[PDB]
């Protein structure tokens, strides 16, 4: 088909109202793999973290997958755009793209 | 024209370019309303900026958004500087260049993020970051000396000689007026009054500002506290509670003097301006000693300049007079120095563009200036 | 031999030094009668003292003679104080030196005061007043660690490593079983049940020493208490009428945890041990985690230590696993404290001696010890 | 037999002639209690000496007797060395000679003194003091090279030729794994952290000793920097707090091979090196380059070697080859020199004597020795 990256599972568009939340994760076949979260091709959703957006990290035994989440809060009409998440390991690199959207 | 805005611990200054004084002074604060309220008709307002907060200081909890040199929490820091323009200011980022100012060995993050909010959240077609003790010596009008920068956040040593930069030389301090404050509701609770809340906690930095000096001789003054006649003040709270202060007074600007009573290892104000100048070069030690320049919101206090005098005179040798230079609004000399060095021809070059951030990135900043 | 006697708010626990135990237990307490009485042949007693009060609290109106580790009245005080001595140890304050507790970050006056008391009031070749953190650390026998005290007057943190103490360190927090108290008698109000007299006031305090716990999860047995099989217990009365409680009586406790509820800003007890460790200096903080010690009167409840134990660790890194020591009769230990520091030989020699305070004056005890 | 104590800055190395390895090393360091501690039956102990100060390290100020090769206060070095005669080494001066190595270009008053605390608080038959370079060549085993040697207090560079030695080509350095230490704690501000105590302030050392390491080449790792993989470390404090490092942690090694980023004019150790080859004649030159010689506690740092190597290949002509020896146990080759030293035959013919001090007086030791 096509190489078949680091992603068990590749993170999904979605939609989200205002003041509510929405949350996004991506999962890493199995030391432990890092992830980006990028709003554009330049902007560092880990610089931006506060009350409005969190990041989660988590791995579990049984299936030696990593589970990658990327959690949003009273989605303000300014977070609508393009994100970008990157995961790297040992011996690959890998990128996935995904849009949120904001409506009202 | 520009905007320069003076953004220490405890207050927000703020003000045009190529002005004598700012627009507007108020305390850095922001407060949320911890107590639910019963009522029709409340705005709600899920927090209150600046002055606002201070007016209705009993319901509300306060936050300070920079904690030593650092800001806690960059949100509020936006509501500030919402404030700031909007409110007081009433003009559009968009249309003015604006000067931000920084502390001495201050992290790299707090520069970065800085600049990207204002690159992003506020729209300004340039900015420039710039440190403290810089500013305040050209307020001054002078080109080479030493410059003692205090303030609510952390006290900072810089020597400055013709234009050159000593990076070693240059000493950071974790001394400051908030902590000050701290020692002082401490000292307060052993005479019998306490104050364990935030909102009563400004009531004492209110007391420190004005009531609180700096003794010629902290064994001299506490010795005559025997015979408490002068050393005696009464102070009215809002509450209508008075309050009465002897030789408590005196020793909380002490501390700075002697961080000992503190608890930190770390020497005083003065020995701290000695290690600055032994560090620097023996060739321009000798003006250094008679060019010494106290800023910051601190160094308010009287008795600073008198007692750093004898004791930089004593530890100094004896060989070179000793000139301590401290003028009147030295609280208000930073962001003075922010809008002179706005208004030089030279400078709008320097500023860091809205082009040149979108490219490069955040990381521009250190590469950029100092 | 030597007196020791530990005052606190709401008890007084006295007895000859170097023993297991206190000779005479009693809550400090001081009543009057409010009614007159009608009757020849009375004995009149303008105030009665101890638990004699207890037994005829109906007819009086009880005062606690000590308000936050503060003294509101010393008159009462000499008042518990002669019935102490004279009236269960049965002893002559002249023969036996007599040893004090005090609380952190208390009164210049009270220390003053109580020394000028027991030097002229009762005559005694010596006295000494020591702070009550320390004492129930050596009750335990561990050199080093983190004292967690609270009582009916005020909740003190005075963290100790190596026999060496931080005042800076030291933190005081305006919570108690006192306060307890009165939120308790607050919360029964909504049930149906309503005290609003003293007498009965001490009757909910009875019933919060033994009915009420801390629950592991607040939300959790809150959530449970929708059914009551376990949660409700039947309480009786003096007067014979039957209480039963639920949620209500763990949720009480709970307040020490969440300030808010009583409507005070100040944080929860385990954020202020977690204030008092961050002051300390990064090299003792590994083993005050692991040396956290419980005491005073409102540290009896049942389960305070697993809760304290969970949200440390949680607040805490990982790396190091949170141990908190919580023995049986911690509410005694801070006495136990004081009657084995009498009994070291060098401690003798430290006491402040009757001779010394003539020609001195009252203001040594500040000069002398802590 | 005779006794072997090697000081310089940081270390205290001590042992018995003869031996490959010595007794006991620990660090120079003297604490005293900056806080009174309040307490019964403490041991109280004014100082505390070795490795007893790192264990109570957060209570106690610490302070260094030798900064730069020069002893900053006497009686705290006669108190580290009653400590290693007595407390690990368990000997008497009286029974054993001993031998102490002096620093190059050091001031005459340490030699002086050093020798006159020696034969007179401690008693011993005779005593010598030796160079540094020199007894790291003999550990060496080599008879004809360049010794590079730095420590903890400074560097210096000592080249021998034939046993015979030239005071002119003999180059002091001020650089030291202490001065790197405070270039290190600078640099973790920027970062986010912070240390201003003494206490820490070791603790970064322990950090400097494994974690950094020199660059082969230090503008491509920075370059590299942005792509922070295994440039960032985990390390673990005390405290249970995490700290990471990345381009922060190879760039302090630097600073050697840079002044520039300490901000002094001297230059860097590779260049130095060539100063005192340039210094000497045509004739023994060759062999120098190939000799040289590696020594002292801050030389631990990986890729020093290798980067050292290059840099001299690329400053020296291409005419001949470079190599230098750089064996693991540098640190403490100077030690081992001090005790095959004591072991030679015509090294105990060659003791400053007990009966020749008295007489002469201290300023012999110039005279006999270099």
């Amino acid at each position: 088909d096509d190489p078949i990256g680091l992603f068990v599972m590749r993170p999904q568009d979605g939609e989200v109202t205002v003041g509510g939340s929405i949350t996004f994760s991506a999962r890493v076949a199995g030391k432990p793999p890092v992830v980006k979260w990028f709003k554009g091709k330049w902007v560092d959703l880990s610089s931006k973290v506060g009350q409005h957006l969190q990041l989660h990290d988590s791995y579990d035994r049984a299936s030696k997958v990593y589970l990658f989440e990327l959690h949003i809060t009273d989605a303000q009409p300014a977070f609508t755009g393009s994100y970008r998440c990157e995961v790297s390991t040992k011996d690959k690199f890998d990128c996935s793209n995904f849009n949120l959207t904001v409506h009202e | 024209a520009a905007l320069v805005i003076d953004n220490g611990s405890g207050m927000c200054k703020a003000g045009f370019a190529g002005d004598d004084a700012p627009r507007a002074v108020f305390p850095s604060i922001v407060g949320r309303p911890r107590h639910q309220g019963v009522m029709v008709g409340m705005g709600q307002k899920d927090s209150y900026v600046g002055d606002e907060a201070q007016s209705k200081r009993g319901i509300l909890t306060l936050k300070y958004p920079i904690e030593h040199g650092i800001v806690t929490n960059w949100d509020d820091m936006e509501k500030i500087w919402h404030h700031t323009f909007y409110n007081e200011l009433r003009v559009a980022p968009e249309e003015h260049p604006v000067l931000l100012t920084e502390a001495p060995l201050n992290p790299k993050a707090n520069r970065e993020k800085m600049t990207q909010i204002m690159f992003e959240t506020f729209n300004t077609p340039a900015m420039y970051v710039a440190i403290q003790a810089v500013l305040s010596l050209y307020a001054s009008g002078r080109t080479t000396g030493i410059v003692m920068d205090s303030g609510d956040g952390v006290t900072h040593t810089v020597p400055i000689y013709e234009g050159y930069a000593l990076p070693h030389a240059i000493l950071r301090l974790d001394l400051a007026g908030r902590d000050l404050t701290d020692y002082l509701m401490k000292i307060l609770t052993e005479r019998g009054y306490s104050f364990t809340t935030t909102a009563e906690r400004e009531i004492v930095r209110d007391i420190k500002e004005k009531l609180c000096y700096v003794a010629l001789d902290f064994e001299q003054e506490m010795a005559t506290a025997a015979s408490s006649s002068s050393l005696e003040k009464s102070y009215e709270l809002p509450d209508g509670q008075v309050i009465t202060i002897g030789n408590e007074r005196f020793r909380c600007p002490e501390a700075l003097f002697q961080p000992s009573f503190l608890g930190m290892e770390s020497c005083g104000i003065h020995e701290t301006t000695f290690n600055s100048i032994m560090k620097c070069d023996v060739d321009i030690r000798k003006d250094l000693y008679a060019n010494t320049v106290l800023s910051g919101g601190t160094t308010m206090y009287p008795g600073i300049a008198d007692r750093m005098q004898k004791e930089i005179t004593a530890l100094a040798p004896s060989t070179m007079k000793i000139k301590i230079i401290a003028p009147p609004e030295r609280k208000y000399s930073v962001w003075i120095g922010g809008s002179i060095l706005a208004s030089l021809s030279t400078f709008q070059q320097m500023w860091i563009s809205k082009q040149e951030y979108d490219e490069s990135g955040p990381s521009i900043v250190h590469r950029k200036c100092f």
